[PDB]
């Protein structure tokens, strides 16, 4: 009924099911709600929306299971949440509608002699 | 032998009298440093003999009757700021049980460019710093080319 | 269980003559004749056990790896009760870039063996936990270091890299120093990974002479 | 000079191994604001000089903040001696001062810290001739016609620095919040560990508290912008609140069910603090003394302390001030209440309590 | 971008082993990347860079 | 080998050694006899009949069982069988049971089903000393 | 000047203070020390056409040598 | 596929470098999940960018308790593919120093196990002999721990004159030191009650769990690589094999002590049979020549230049070799492409296999015995995490 | 019972840098001093691998295999443990 | 002794087994049952009144009145050998010229990548270094540099007490290495006069 049986939507549904416990255990009550957390997880999925092998999708889902599981046993401390979860959201909603009228090519030229790499 | 004990104590402490010793600030610091006091009062005062004296004034003693690894010991002249870095290398090998050669029995070859031993300057602002350090006399810009000036 | 202490006297000998001669000259042929379907390629190598003998090496599909291991552990002539380790090698030139390696020890007859399966990045490898308990952590480490998947495993997850580490460092394409470096920030009061930067960049030296014949 | 400071010698993307080509000396670096300022400058790849008066024990935290050879520690600084100051800025084209005092001492008065030393520092900076940016700090509540002696000294020192160095940039932030700040921590030491909390008059005076990391990014932007040289910039949060409102929100944060604050006339507060302020001199200073028990604080609480209309602020820097009432800046103060798992007796917190628990307690 | 090529024989030597001549004998095709910004250490003068793909090709990819 | 206990142990009585090495505790509390090994070998020979007569695996297993049965027949004292087979009787019982258990999986998978022209590449390693040392 | 700082005596000045050495023969052997294993690899240096004014300097140790044997 | 639901029991055993998570229904352990990798230095990938001689010090810091054993396996793996014969005197020296290293590993292991149990005197007492053997190491290689002494085709340097004298002098009283060491725990009811019948392991599980070294010997298993697959001069050596049959911590303790006794016996035998002759393989194209030879000969100078810059080119191939390590069986898998750097070097560590037995062994035990399990396992995370 | 920590001169009497006797360490084989030919002794570059024939239509007579095995306590032969690894004269 | 007893087993499965099965009796390593009043009294003296702690106690007490191996640093040092690999240093020739000729063998051999070398021809035509730096914070003190150098230029000196308060002080340059060599030359030369018979 869906591409490759739609395992991706099942994985997303499972992670969304497990999401609120992460919010309560990691004290994200005063930063986020369930909705925009779900939006974050959704945007994580969009990185590989154009994969054409079911096997690659299966391995992606398995590695995502490992990531969410090491999220579950608190193996990644609050600093991981800071560096990957809520501060990126604050930056995304924070630099909205920037006042720079220059083209990205000209931005790169005014930046340095090489393009920026890494996060 | 009390007289021999006091003679050894005077000749090791470097003072002139027991009154000069017990009233000196070195004795007072010996009342707070147990290692230094042990040097002054126990190890140097036992059976054994002096070996020689370096140009820093430190004294070297050996006791063949002692067990291995504890036959040789040195008294630093600088009673308040004793430091192993001031021992000259020509005594370093005999002190470290690496060779059985000392200036009193071995005539080494002295290079004309030989730099003497002294205390370390670590922790001070006068210590060595790399040429790209802010403490250096003239900062270095290690760019491997010449910039054109109008 | 085998290799029990039987003799109360000192032993000046290693194994028996007939068994050693078979295991060193006709063992590979016995393996070939027994299960030729399980056999795909045969190499008798430098004899892991001892410098003076020969020992075989096995190549096969992942499909029949489990029954082959079962026979190799359970056969009356091949009592390989000790699986030393499971690892893999990267061959980026090949269509299948991975050569998973399986090593066995036979204390019953003082022998050893190597078993290899060649696979690509997207093919499952049935787990050998049901055959050997130790394969669990070896499969875990192999997956962590290369991404080699093992189907049917109880819980296959990283064991050696960082908690949030993505990527397999022992891959040939994986950078020696990587992509990310980690440092503490006073402002955020948190230890954070940052893009990798080096005060002195690594120096690679090309010593390989243009005259060497052994290059392969 | 305009942008050659931040552009000429910039080497690398801007990381720790990168080189910004910027040499600066920060005074009061081991202080609360100066520590974050130095950590912000060096992390972009700049050379930082840190002369200090306090212990090296209190200063070792600054050593980690820079790479090999970019943290300069100058012990035994004497603000009355210009030799150490000349050595401190002998290579830096940027000067930043955060040396500040909140209580008078028998060995240092308000004038000595806030007027003469910055004046001589600016004089020596102009004498150097290679300095491009002189960054000075003051209070938002600084005004020459204030009864508060510290605010008056601050304003006088700002005017003196401006006259001495035309191109120095003046920064006057308000309340600055942080983990080790002098605003929330003393408020906690007054709400807790104390029998009662005095509040000056109605306490409806309006202040605009701000966050330290915004100040650090502000310093970075000020170094980036050339036009800000020779000007005055005021820093404040996106909200205007009174002392009563701040106290109420703090009590909510601490979830204290007992309002221990009291509204008292200013003369009563002065008489409370009169005996310990006439003995402030002839004393080497004492620990565990809040800066709040002074008459100058009372005079501060009788006036509003917010950004002036038309003043140069965060918007001029393209900087949006983050929320101070809540957010990541409020987590450290929440660690007084650890964020709240089982602390206290509170029931009004039933809003955030999980679902099944409230049906267990039937509300 | 990446460069797929085989390095040419060095003029310093008459050796031909590490050349296309023995192509079937040894893997001799290399993948490289454009060099990235590099500078020097202010304190020592050592070459400083941030390239993740600085040497992984010239050392391994054959 | 060397016993670890400070006491003197005769070890010439085989059951005393069996107690020391813990065969009674970890492998088999019951003492293994020649008859049990005979039963196990006969069961293996009966079990191997699921394989086709044309399979070499069946041939090899049959040869091993025949050799073991000849050893059991020609030897009376169980210690003699231990000396011949370089192990203990209980070990051989476990071996025979394992070999019998191996049969059903092999029958279910049948590795002998290969084409008549099935090809096995063979690579052999030759030492340098073969041509270098004295022939 | 690239590596040495101050007015300390340079190695160039040190070696410039050693007069050339007169040795019989046409080829000299330089080891850098009395015992060969403690110095540099042995070097054979030509001595013909060399004088006190124009001697042959060691490429390993910088020591100079000459011989008045080449009919001069 | 799995929720959390029931939190209930939760534990955290140590960030300080073993991390342990356990599961108890009370006072008795039901599950134990170690987490490792806090010492994973990624050496195997790092090996690929180093020459064979360059990568040798990596093997010093894999088991920093036992070093020469770690060197020996890699050296043998290189030499077998290189087809190089080792001289007799070099084999004697290798075996003797390996026995001394095994003695050090046993000493430190038993003392640490005692300190974890609660005995502090043997710790301090045995570290004196450990310092003696460190002095022995420094005399012969100039390093106390990371000697880098073993070389492809022999050793770096010959033994200095007067060393065997002090070796024999040390052996003359090492037995007395061991005897006084035993009396503190051997005849003690407390030590036994702490160690007896804790962590019982079978031969079938051990061969299923890939055990090696003394743990294997305590299960009634007759196995020594030095007697089944001998290397160098171990075949000539005559010594006994301690054998236990309970799989007990006390049994492993006694087995290690008797192993120390046998090591001393082998040390004596090596001391009285030291031969005179070459200590390095005579192949200069692999082995570096003498400095005296280098400084007076063009050919040796050229070989010193080439080997110390590029190194010898191992022929393409593969091999795996293992050594009877004091902590078990230490093996290294070598993959050769034909160049001067090993293409792929996999390292097998016995402690890593032993560490995998915690969950099944710690079942039915108590928190006072987890430390016992770790101590008797004799595990170094340097080899466990590479 | 032997005592730890011997007194002076009973242990490590001479420091390593002051050996009473000069050390003569050989560094070449006397057989190879003047006969320096190498091809007779290049084991490394002379090893061989060969691809044997397709081992498909072979006849493995297990009869001959099991005919060479013993049948009694006697007649049992064991391969002795080698004393040392090969040295080739050095 | 190494014997075992019922109740002295530290478990429950074994304890429950032995109190409900005589399996331990078949084990010879368990101490056999007393058979008379004398043996019963011996067993009671074994269990009660300690008599096992007493021996170790007495041995430790004898250790109390025994000698010690403690040394008084810094006024006493340990024993070391000429082969000791310590602080890297640069050596000269007795006339005063640097031994290092910038053959870069040391940098090539160093697996630590801690050696940075730049060099050119000197004004006199001599081949000398222009930059000679070794990172001690990165140097592993393996001594492979000392093995590779064919002119005995780079040596690990007998100096090992050179810890610094800052990490920058350990970034050794050419000048500091030459200073160290000039300081420690005599000791290094004396050690070489011994090590030459082995190296
Ligand atoms: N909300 C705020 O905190 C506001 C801050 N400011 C300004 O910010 C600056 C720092 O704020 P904060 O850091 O929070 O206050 P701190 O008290 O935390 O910083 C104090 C610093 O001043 C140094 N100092 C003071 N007097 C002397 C002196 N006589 N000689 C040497 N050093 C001296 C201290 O050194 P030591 O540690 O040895 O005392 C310390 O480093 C101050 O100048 C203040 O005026 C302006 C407006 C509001
Ligand atoms: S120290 Fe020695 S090996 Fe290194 S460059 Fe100088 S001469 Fe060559
Ligand atoms: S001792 Fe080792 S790490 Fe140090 S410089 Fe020499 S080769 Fe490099």
């Amino acid at each position: 009924k869906r591409l490759f049986g739609g395992a991706a939507r099942h994985f997303y549904f499972e992670i969304c099911r497990c999401l609120p416990f992460i919010q309560r255990l990691h004290k994200m009550e005063e930063m986020v709600s369930l909705k925009e957390l779900r939006a974050i997880v959704k945007e994580k999925f969009k990185e590989y929306k154009d994969v054409k092998d079911g096997r690659v999708v299966d391995l992606l889902i398995f590695k995502g299971r490992e990531e969410i599981e090491t999220y579950l046993l608190m193996h990644k401390q609050r600093h991981h949440v800071v560096t990957e979860v809520v501060e990126p959201y604050y930056a995304k909603q924070r630099a909205v509608k920037k006042v720079t009228t220059n083209s990205p090519f000209l931005d790169s030229f005014l930046s340095s002699g090489y393009a920026a790499i890494g996060v | 032998s009390l007289s021999g004990y006091f003679s050894r104590l005077l000749e090791a402490s470097g003072k002139k009298s027991v009154g000069s010793f017990f009233a000196s600030w070195e004795f007072g610091k010996m009342l707070v440093d147990g290692n230094l006091a042990h040097n002054v009062l126990v190890r140097a005062t036992g059976a054994g003999r002096l070996v020689g004296t370096d140009y820093n004034g430190n004294r070297y003693y050996e006791n063949e009757e002692a067990a291995y690894g504890r036959r040789r010991w040195i008294v630093y002249k600088d009673k308040f700021d004793y430091n192993p870095t001031t021992i000259p290398p020509e005594w370093h090998g005999w002190l470290n049980y690496i060779n059985d050669y000392n200036p009193t029995n071995t005539q080494f070859k002295q290079p004309t460019y030989q730099i003497e031993a002294s205390m370390t300057k670590t922790g001070t602002q006068t210590c060595y710093n790399p040429k790209g350090s802010w403490f250096s006399a003239k900062p270095r810009n290690w760019r491997k080319y010449e910039s054109w000036t109008p | 269980g085998y290799a029990y202490a039987r003799k109360t006297t000192d032993k000046d000998y290693i194994a028996s003559e007939h068994m050693q001669a078979f295991g060193n000259t006709q063992l590979t042929d016995y393996i070939i004749k027994t299960v030729p379907k399980f056999v795909k390629m045969a190499v008798t190598g430098p004899a892991q056990s001892s410098v003076l003998y020969q020992e075989p090496t096995i190549y096969t599909t992942p499909e029949s790896l489990v029954p082959l291991m079962v026979f190799l552990r359970d056969h009356t002539n091949t009592q390989f009760k000790c699986l030393l380790d499971v690892t893999a090698v990267d061959f980026p030139e090949r269509a299948a870039r991975f050569e998973v390696v399986y090593h066995l020890l036979s204390p019953r007859w003082n022998n050893r063996i190597r078993v290899k399966v060649c696979v690509d990045e997207v093919t499952a490898v049935p787990t050998l936990c049901k055959v050997f308990n130790t394969a669990n952590w070896f499969e875990r480490e192999t997956w962590d270091m290369f991404g080699v998947f093992f189907s049917g495993h109880p819980d296959l997850r990283r064991i050696l890299t960082d908690y949030g580490f993505t990527g397999h460092p022992l891959r040939k394409d994986f950078p020696m120093t990587g992509y990310q470096e980690v440092r503490y920030d006073y402002g955020k009061k948190r230890v954070v990974s940052e893009p990798l930067e080096l005060t002195q960049e690594f120096r690679y030296f090309d010593f390989n002479s243009p005259w060497e014949t052994l290059n392969r | 000079y305009s942008s050659t400071l931040m552009t000429a010698d910039k080497l690398g993307p801007g990381g720790r191994s990168s080189v910004s080509g910027i040499t600066a000396t920060v005074f009061g670096a081991n202080g609360f604001l100066g520590s974050y300022i130095v950590n912000e400058l060096a992390k972009r790849g700049s050379q930082v000089v840190c002369p200090f008066r306090s212990t090296e024990n209190e200063a070792m935290h600054l050593k980690q903040m820079g790479d090999l050879g970019q943290i300069v520690l100058l012990p035994e600084l004497d603000i009355r001696n210009d030799d150490d100051i000349k050595r401190a800025i002998s290579r830096s084209n940027v000067i930043i001062n955060c040396v500040g005092m909140r209580l008078q001492t028998k060995n240092w008065s308000f004038e000595d810290v806030h007027v003469d030393f910055p004046k001589r520092l600016a004089k020596l900076a102009a004498e150097t001739g290679q300095v491009q940016r002189l960054i000075h700090f003051s209070d938002m509540g600084a005004d020459e016609n204030h009864k508060s002696l510290r605010m008056r000294t601050k304003a006088v020192g700002d005017k003196e620095v401006l006259d001495a160095f035309p191109d120095a940039t003046i920064v006057r932030p308000g309340d600055i919040v942080g983990i080790e700040d002098h605003f929330y921590n003393y408020l906690i030491y007054q709400l807790t560990l104390t029998v009662f909390a005095p509040v000056v008059e109605s306490g409806s005076n309006k202040i605009q508290p701000t966050y330290v990391l915004d100040v650090a990014d502000a310093v970075a932007a000020l170094l980036r912008k050339p036009d800000t040289a020779g000007k005055t910039l005021y820093l404040g949060g996106p909200e205007v609140l009174t002392m009563r409102e701040v106290y109420d929100l703090l009590l909510k944060t601490l979830r204290i069910y007992r309002d221990d604050t009291v509204h008292l006339p200013a003369w009563a507060v002065k008489a409370m603090y009169k005996p310990f302020d006439s003995v402030r001199r002839m004393l080497p200073g004492l620990p565990m003394t809040s800066p709040l028990a002074t008459e100058d604080y009372v005079e501060e609480m009788l006036r509003d302390k917010v950004v002036p209309a038309g003043a140069l602020g965060y918007a001029d820097l393209g900087i949006v001030p983050q929320k101070v009432t809540d957010g990541l800046a409020i987590e450290p103060v929440r660690h007084a209440r650890v964020g709240g798992y089982r602390w206290g007796d509170m029931s009004a917190v039933a809003k955030d309590i999980p679902e099944s628990v409230r049906k267990y307690y039937n509300i | 971008k990446a460069r797929i090529y085989a390095p040419a024989r060095t003029a310093s030597q008459s050796g031909l082993a590490r050349t296309v001549d023995f192509a079937t004998t040894t893997p001799a095709w290399k993948i490289e990347f454009e060099p990235t910004a590099k500078w020097q250490n202010p304190l020592m003068g050592w070459t400083s860079s941030a390239d993740p793909l600085e040497n992984v090709g010239r050392s391994a990819l054959v | 080998f060397k016993a670890v206990a400070d006491v003197e142990i005769d070890f010439n009585n085989r059951e005393v050694l069996k107690k020391y090495v813990g065969i009674r505790d970890h492998l088999s509390k019951e003492p293994g006899t020649r008859g049990k090994l005979i039963e196990a070998l006969t069961e293996v020979l009966s079990s191997i009949k699921a394989a086709p007569e044309g399979s070499d695996y069946r041939k090899a297993v049959e040869a091993s069982c025949i050799y073991r049965l000849k050893v059991c027949k020609e030897n009376e004292s169980d210690a003699a069988i231990e000396e011949v087979l370089d192990a203990h009787l209980e070990e051989l019982i476990k071996e025979a049971k394992e070999e019998a258990r191996l049969v059903p999986l092999i029958a279910g998978n049948a590795p002998w089903d290969v084409p008549a022209d099935y090809a096995v590449p063979v690579v052999d390693y030759t030492d340098a000393a073969t041509i270098l040392d004295a022939p | 000047d690239k590596w040495l700082d101050g007015d300390k005596k340079s190695p160039m000045e040190y070696i410039n203070e050693v007069a050339p050495i007169k040795v019989k023969g046409l080829v000299v052997a330089s080891y850098g020390s009395d015992d060969p294993a403690l110095g540099c690899p042995v070097e054979y240096i030509n001595l013909k056409g060399t004088s006190l004014e124009n001697p042959a300097v060691c490429k390993y140790t910088g020591n100079r040598y000459y011989s008045d044997d080449w009919k001069g | 596929l799995t929720p959390a639901k029931v939190n209930n029991f939760t534990l955290n055993f140590g960030p300080q470098v073993l991390r342990l998570v356990l599961e108890m229904q009370g006072e008795i352990i039901m599950r134990a999940d170690p987490h490792i990798g806090l010492l994973h230095r990624g050496t195997e990938k790092l090996l690929e960018y180093k020459t064979y001689l360059q990568g040798l010090p990596y093997f010093d810091r894999l088991d920093y308790v036992s070093m020469m054993c770690m060197e020996h396996s890699y050296v043998l793996a290189i030499e077998q593919l290189l087809n190089v014969s080792v001289p007799l005197r070099g084999q004697y020296i290798r075996v003797l120093f390996s026995e001394i290293t095994r003695v050090l590993n046993h000493l430190l292991a038993i003392t640490c196990h005692s300190m974890d149990v609660g005995a502090l005197t043997p710790f301090l007492w045995a570290f004196e002999e450990r310092e003696k053997l460190f002095e022995f190491y420094e005399r012969v290689s100039g390093a106390r721990m990371h000697a880098a002494y073993f070389r492809v085709g022999g050793v770096s340097q010959d033994l200095p004159i007067g060393l065997l004298r002090d070796v024999y002098d040390w052996a003359r009283q090492f037995a007395s030191r061991l005897d006084e060491m035993e009396e503190l725990l051997t005849g003690n009811r407390i030590w036994k009650e702490r160690t007896v019948d804790v962590g019982t392991i079978t031969a079938q599980m051990a061969w299923d769990w890939g055990c090696s070294g003394p743990i294997l010997r305590a299960s009634g298993i007759d196995w020594d690589l030095r007697k089944t697959q001998p290397y160098d001069a171990y075949g000539k050596m005559q010594f006994n094999v301690p054998i236990a049959g309970h799989g007990d911590c006390y049994d492993r303790y006694l087995v290690r002590l008797q192993e120390m006794r046998e090591s001393l016996r082998i040390i004596y035998q090596c001391l009285n049979e030291m031969p005179d002759g070459l200590y390095k393989s005579p192949d200069g194209k692999v082995c570096p020549p003498s400095r005296s030879t280098m400084k007076q000969s063009m050919e040796a100078l050229i070989h010193h230049f080439k080997l110390y810059t590029e190194g010898f080119h191992v022929p393409a191939g593969e091999t795996y070799r293992a050594v009877e390590a004091p902590k078990g069986e230490f093996g290294v898998y070598l993959v050769s492409r034909g160049g001067n750097r090993p293409y792929r070097c996999k390292i097998r560590s016995p402690g890593y296999a032993h560490l995998q037995m915690t969950d099944v062994i710690s079942r039915g035990a108590m928190l006072a015995d987890v430390v016992t399990i770790i101590g008797t396992l004799d595990v170094v995370f340097g080899e466990i995490d590479r | 019972f032997e005592h730890y920590l011997p007194m002076g001169l009973e242990y490590r009497k001479f420091s390593p840098g002051t050996q009473p006797v000069k050390a003569v360490v050989p560094h070449d084989s006397p057989k190879l001093v003047y006969d320096i030919k190498y091809f007779v002794r290049d084991y490394r570059r002379n090893n061989k691998y060969t691809a044997r024939t397709v081992d498909a239509k072979t006849t493995f007579d297990f009869d001959k295999l099991y005919a060479g095995m013993p049948t009694k306590p006697e007649q049992v032969k064991n391969v002795t443990r080698p004393l040392i690894m090969p040295t080739r004269g050095y | 002794g190494t014997e075992r007893r019922p109740g002295e087993s530290g478990a429950w499965k074994q304890i429950e087994r032995q109190r409900y099965a005589s399996d331990w009796e078949n084990d010879p390593t368990f101490k056999r049952t007393p058979k008379n009043l004398a043996e019963v009294l011996d067993d009671s003296a074994s269990m009660l009144l300690l008599t096992d702690v007493w021996r170790g106690m007495a041995y430790t007490l004898g250790a109390f009145f025994d000698k010690k191996v403690t040394i008084m640093y810094p006024f006493e040092k340990g024993q070391l050998s000429p082969r000791f690999r310590g602080e890297h240093a640069l050596r000269r020739y007795p006339t005063g010229e640097e031994r290092c000729i910038a053959c870069k063998l040391c940098e090539a051999i160093c697996p630590a990548q801690a050696i940075t070398i730049e060099a050119e021809e000197r004004e006199d035509g001599s081949r000398r270094t222009t930059r000679y730096d070794i990172d001690m914070t990165k140097c592993i003190y393996c001594g492979f540099c000392q093995e590779a150098c064919p002119v005995d230029a780079i040596v690990e000196g007998p100096n090992f007490e050179f810890s610094t308060e800052t990490r920058e002080e350990l970034l050794y340059d050419k000048q500091k290495l030459l200073e160290n060599g000039d300081k420690w030359e005599t000791e290094i030369a004396t050690n070489l006069r011994t090590e030459s018979l082995y190296r």
